């Protein structure tokens, strides 16, 4: 119920880690924020922080797509 | 000779593992029996930067119910009829290395409340009264019962999920 | 006077004890009740190099499975209600010399892997904590049971059966 | 006034009894129900050396088959759920005196034999682990079966037999 | 108002019971079904010395024959598969007062003797072991069939007939 | 809408169920099967002080006359063959509110008595042993059958009729 | 066997319960008093205990009369 | 290829199954022997919502009427001389599937109701006791009796009828 | 006895079921509604409940009229 | 087989308990001697044993005869 | 010497069976009293691959109509009055080797259905509940009458004729 | 009513049981294939599957024609 | 099948015992010397040890003969 | 699956326990080289491992063939 936290919230997290582990890692793709504002996260920001440091770890390229995310969300 | 994993599904959880290498995170490994989550533990660790480090993997169905609380954490003396020494712990034992808590679901809301304490603050007491030890241990878990049902029938911690449930591993039978 | 063996097969199963004489890997005998096997383990370690030691011969069925783990090896204090001190154990007192588990199949699979994990390490602790003694024990499994079919009913485990599978010996009735 | 003796058979079994008398030697009394077994044990009991020593007859039918291995000897704490002192014995209460078991042909295997190896031994322990108590107390069977029949039938051991077949009295009907 | 008594052989049968006041030992009470039986037993015992004390009345046939030696007298803790406590007794909770045994034909050849032992030595034991308590109770035995009968049945023991015959009322129908 | 009550009779018997609101003595309801009497048992208790408390209704012909007194009342442990727990009781579960046992005549005599003794005294114990528990539930008896008669026949206790018989209805076909 | 205690005993009870259930009544009427009187009494005093328990409660004003007691006796 | 349907009446009810679709209401089936009922109940599953899920279809005149009670249902320990276990049930087979009871006229009064309160509740107790399991099955009644005429000869409870009775389906010879 | 009932409550149901099966049924037609009022209605409120769930569930449009209903009542 | 036993065990007996519940009772009169002389005693010393503890108690004067006595043998 | 067989169309009818030898699929025999049925079916076992396997003959006259469904098959305890344990079977005993069903037409309807759904799965449950036995066991049914015509009297399972008439071999008076 | 299905399926299930029991048969002779056809095939696709494991069985060549199959169709 | 063994072992015995219960007993006659050898021994050795223990308790004179022995054997 | 493996290992074993059990063996001769080629070897290189340190033991001359192998494999 704060759709508008998701996307600066995960981009936080996306930042935290892709630091935490020297990952190359610049941000989300549309695709992607897209899933991440439909995700219901009953976790909530606490299953935001996993999923991403997940998608952090998981990511090859600069950026993060429907692709490591669909692996969870 | 070498080990094996040729499946797609199985081409990738080797990835995700390899790609974990570098974390610390718990990990959450489920699948049905015999399927190599307890194999996958093994070579999560073999492959994070603590692979040298100790893996002390201990069966939480392999020890009642009672003194689970008295050997994964540790026993501060004179607290139970008879103790030798305050009890070390395979938490103590697995300090710098790999704990891998095989069939979460059986752990007692007592402790996996306690787990979680430990998830966290990393910081343990041995029965009643404060944390004096000092232990780097990631945590491992592998369970074959489905976690989320769990959670509807109160047999299991949810904050204890989502904590362990940082990176998820999913063995196919 | 003399003990008994004369028919060709058996005229033979002295000899392969004979034989075994010099060793000490386990060494698993078979044959229908009454054939004669608790006579030949007694026999190989008669002639064994460790004759004169002990001879600690131990009916798996004449203890109930759920304290068989309990004197087989032993007991550290206070983990049962009750304990006058931490129990010794067959293993401990068949120290040095052999240790004859009679009807095998009859072992849990918790102590059929316990019982592995001191036939390749030959170290033991007492319940829970780690392994403070040493036993030099040769382990003499004899069962009237089929093992191998035992191992695709599961009840019997594999990497258990070729440990004590060094040497085996089969009598026929 | 007296007891009772006249036909020629027992105005011998009476003399039998009173040369035994200077002896411990197990004793195996036979006759049909009421035929004046358990009189005889008594009466070679008063006429023992131990006669003022006591008499513990116990009727191997009066208790549970289950019950018997733990009331004849006696029972090592915690082995059996509940515990509240390891468990004296009949044995032990008859230590020095004589041990009347009636009915034999009623003895479990599992103590048709634990009580051969304290007719020979003497020395027993309560369950698993080792004989830490003496007893001195001299066998006294009588059964009304015919007990080498049961020998062939295999309820009844016949090394046990031949052991309290040292001295053997029948009553005739 | 009162109770009722004006035929001659119960003019009588109340003063007999009156004498027997001061006295303690059994009494043997028989009559057809209804007669009263149990209404002199109360009677008995209202006109003892121990009238205040309690009254523990048991029908011997309102318990399966196989809990009745387990229930009159009291239970060793495990000694049947579930105990809370080693059980009370209506010997126990009879003690000080009188023990009304009604219907006892109706009583098993084993607790026909283990009743005889408590009448005599007045001490008694919760199944196997020794005596431990001390009981003070008056015993009463009351039923229709004729005794003497049912012993050249064999279903009655002599010697616990006469124990209990010591004063004998005879209720004419 | 509402409920069917118009014919003089019953114009009256729902006054009298009416004016018994404000008490607790049992109630004994009689009349052809069908004629309403579960129907006014269930009204009574609408309109008794407990109308918010339960109504345990049982049918006494709905359960083998050798399992309901173990089911009315409860069962204390090992007493019978498989005993998962002391067994709760339709009294247990009825306390504090209605317990209108159905069609009364079918009550064993051990049971009608054993009822008498809970309508008096209120406490009951289940099996063998003493009442260790608390019980408030009001007696609603129905039968279809004529108490009375069954009296001279003896198959109903006449003491346990008039304490049922504190206030009678009788539905009329 | 006793008609000179059915009237005391009822009045006794009449009396029990008449306070048991909070209820105006104070006594029986002639007509009433010597139903009871007649009455045979099989349980004797236990049924005259009942039979007014159950008289007390049907009572409507603050007398008992052949009304109440004939549903009865 | 397919199945048959081709006539109007069918080309019909063929539908009406298609549309009971999206339902789990209870269904009623009649018609002659050999018309499709058993064929249909197959069909409306086929095409319920669980189609997946099982299909458990059992004759109720292909077990005797005095165990049916037993079966249908489940069985509570000790209750009935002999239980291995509390007996599991069709109900709980066919947990989460559909429940395909045929000739449903030979329903026992007994278990015509104690359906009742499982279409209407959902839970069911094996014999004396409580409700302790839940049961998610569609009912699917057939017979080829005419339900209504039993009514009116009290073989069949009328509100187990309409309870059934929700969606009716009717196959003309 | 009650035919002021049988149109609300069927009405009541329809919506029910309606809303229960997601089905676009908004109401019986006259022909309907009269069929309802004339059936005898064993069962009652029972009995209409079925028969409407029922109808619910065969209803092909928005409405439901002698078709649907005629199959039971 | 002893009746020479029968009248001095008696005695005893009678003495034991005329003691043991304090009552006047001297001793058995001749009748009764006699009776318990004939008796064949089946239970033997314990019978008589039984017989006379009862007989001490049933006794009223300071002697017993075919009284008491016949009550039971 | 031999047996006997030298007329062409038995000459062949050999020859079927010595082909047949590398099969296990159900045969039917059908002949006229006397020629020679029950003495092919034992040719073929003597033939099959499981000649030195058990041959279970058993003939479905030899029973009455209502003990066969619990002398082929087995029974589950406690379902019939009395059972002394849950009855083994034919099928059991035939398990491994031949079951030669002697009179087949003489199978009651329930059991020609219960033989056809072992014929198929191979498993089977005694009585109610589930099979939990593993039965390798090759009809060989044999009947005099014509089996197609019970088929049109409905006396015989069609689908059960088809199921054991994969190999058929008609001897000729 | 799928003459076109006989000598496909029995081509099925000959290979089937060729393979079963280990025998070099190859398939049916056109004499053999008519057969087939011509029957009713009451069992139908089940008869079928049974008519030719035993055809399979008796066959002694590498082919089956009018030979073994007469001896059921 | 050791007849060489019974009458050395039994004249062991007779030794081991005759000093172990205090009997002036020497030894065997040859009546009795006979039977011992003529006994199966099924017991062999160890029932011949019983046998005279019994023999030597069971022992009135200073020899051993028929007699005590047949009582037996 | 590693034939290659299986005369090599052999020997390497061989060797081990030739030298532990301090036994004059060489070496497998060719009958015998064969069967541990043929031999499924399920429990792969342990169960030849035990195979041979019994062979080993088992072993007479310098040599091991069919002879002590057999025993086993
Ligand atoms: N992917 C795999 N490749 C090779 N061996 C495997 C693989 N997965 C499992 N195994 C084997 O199967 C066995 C079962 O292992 P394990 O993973 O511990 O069971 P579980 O998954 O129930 O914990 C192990 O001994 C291991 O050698
Ligand atoms: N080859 C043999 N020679 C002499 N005695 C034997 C021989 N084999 C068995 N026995 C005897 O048979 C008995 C059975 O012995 P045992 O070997 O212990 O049984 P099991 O083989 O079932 O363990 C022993 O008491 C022993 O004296
Ligand atoms: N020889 C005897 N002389 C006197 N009394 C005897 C004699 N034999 C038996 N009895 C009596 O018979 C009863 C039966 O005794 P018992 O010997 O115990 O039976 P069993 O021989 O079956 O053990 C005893 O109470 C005893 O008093
Ligand atoms: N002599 C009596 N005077 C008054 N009431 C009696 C008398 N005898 C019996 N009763 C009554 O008869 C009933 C039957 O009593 P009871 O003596 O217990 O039967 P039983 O003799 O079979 O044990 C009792 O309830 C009691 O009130
Ligand atoms: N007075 C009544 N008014 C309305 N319904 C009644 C009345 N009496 C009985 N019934 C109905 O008749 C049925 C029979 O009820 P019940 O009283 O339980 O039978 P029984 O009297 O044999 O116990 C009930 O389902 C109830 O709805
Ligand atoms: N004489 C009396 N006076 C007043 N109330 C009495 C009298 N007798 C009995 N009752 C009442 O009647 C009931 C009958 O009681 P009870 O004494 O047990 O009768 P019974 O004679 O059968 O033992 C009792 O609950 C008591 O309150
Ligand atoms: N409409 C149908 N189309 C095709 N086969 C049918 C049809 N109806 C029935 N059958 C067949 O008829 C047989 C009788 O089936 P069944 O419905 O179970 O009988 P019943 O109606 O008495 O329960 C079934 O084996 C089935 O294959
Ligand atoms: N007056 C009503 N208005 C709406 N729905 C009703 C009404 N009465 C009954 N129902 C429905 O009809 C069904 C009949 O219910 P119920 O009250 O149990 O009938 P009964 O009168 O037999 O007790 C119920 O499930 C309920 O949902
Ligand atoms: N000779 C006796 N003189 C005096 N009292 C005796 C005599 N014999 C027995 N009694 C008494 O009779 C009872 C019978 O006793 P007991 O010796 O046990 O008999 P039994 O011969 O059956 O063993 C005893 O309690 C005792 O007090
Ligand atoms: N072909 C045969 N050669 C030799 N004996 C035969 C032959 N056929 C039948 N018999 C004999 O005839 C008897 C009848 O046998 P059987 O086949 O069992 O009867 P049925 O055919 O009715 O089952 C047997 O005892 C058997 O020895
Ligand atoms: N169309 C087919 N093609 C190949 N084999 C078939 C075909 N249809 C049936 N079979 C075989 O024939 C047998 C008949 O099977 P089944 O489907 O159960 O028939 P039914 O139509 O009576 O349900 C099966 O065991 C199957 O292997
Ligand atoms: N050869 C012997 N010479 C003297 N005494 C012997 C001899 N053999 C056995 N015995 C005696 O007989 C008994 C039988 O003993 P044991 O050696 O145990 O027999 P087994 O052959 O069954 O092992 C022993 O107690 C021993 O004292």
């Amino acid at each position: 119920e704060r759709k508008e936290d998701i996307i600066p919230l995960a981009n936080h997290f996306l930042k935290k880690f892709s630091r935490k582990y020297a990952k190359e890692v610049e941000g989300f793709t549309k695709s992607a924020q897209e899933l991440l504002l439909s995700y219901p996260w009953y976790g909530n920001v606490r299953e935001l922080k996993n999923v991403i440091e997940r998608a952090v770890l998981f990511s090859e390229g600069k950026f993060i797509d429907r692709g490591e995310l669909s692996c969870l969300v | 000779e070498e080990y094996v994993f040729e499946s797609p599904k199985m081409k990738e959880i080797l990835e995700k593992i390899k790609k974990i290498s570098c974390a610390e995170c718990p990990v959450l490994i489920t699948g049905e029996s015999g399927v190599g989550k307890e194999v996958v533990a093994r070579l999560i660790h073999k492959l994070s930067d603590r692979s040298k480090e100790p893996f002390v993997a201990l069966n939480v169905a392999s020890i009642p119910r009672d003194i689970f609380e008295a050997e994964l954490f540790g026993y501060e003396k004179g607290a139970f009829t008879g103790a030798v020494s305050s009890k070390e712990g395979f938490f103590e034992l697995a300090d710098g290395g790999t704990l891998f808590l095989d069939e979460i679901g059986e752990l007692s809301l007592e402790a996996q409340a306690k787990l979680l304490r430990v998830i966290e603050s990393g910081k343990f007491y041995r029965l009643g009264g404060r944390k004096e030890i000092e232990v780097n241990v990631r945590i491992l878990a592998a369970t074959n019962r489905n976690i989320k049902e769990l959670v509807k029938e109160g047999k299991f911690r949810e904050d204890l999920y989502y904590r362990l449930g940082v990176i998820e591993i999913e063995i196919p039978p």
